[PDB]
């Protein structure tokens, strides 16, 4: 084939595909998150 | 952020009966009855150990 790049796609906070996800309490802490946040949200140009 | 110290309608002073508050509705198997044993008798001030959130063992981890 040829694996090409075509644009860039912004992703949802806490998803099946994010950066957390599976993550413990007691981890989401060392990273500057809340806990308590339940995602829902997109930080496109630095703003929920 | 931790108990308010001093009551919000009396002067009651609530910084030092806290730290052995808690040491007792997890501690001793006595109610939230426990706290009369504290000399809280009006209302008053004495829904201030009882109304209130823990909000720094969840607040101090955030270390710089
Ligand atoms: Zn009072």
């Amino acid at each position: 084939p040829s694996k090409v790049f075509i644009g860039k796609i912004p992703i949802m906070l806490r998803s099946t595909f994010c950066i957390l996800n599976g993550v413990s309490d007691s981890e989401l802490y060392d990273l500057n998150e809340c806990p308590y946040d339940q995602g829902g949200y997109f930080i496109i140009n630095g703003s929920e | 952020m931790i108990i308010p110290i001093r009551c919000f309608s009396c002067g009651k002073v609530i910084g030092d009966k806290w730290d052995t508050y808690l040491t007792l509705l997890q501690e001793d198997n006595t109610e939230g009855e426990a706290l009369d044993k504290l000399g809280l008798q009006r209302y008053c001030c004495r829904r201030m150990i009882l109304t209130h959130v823990d909000l720094i063992e969840k607040l101090l981890c955030y270390n710089p």
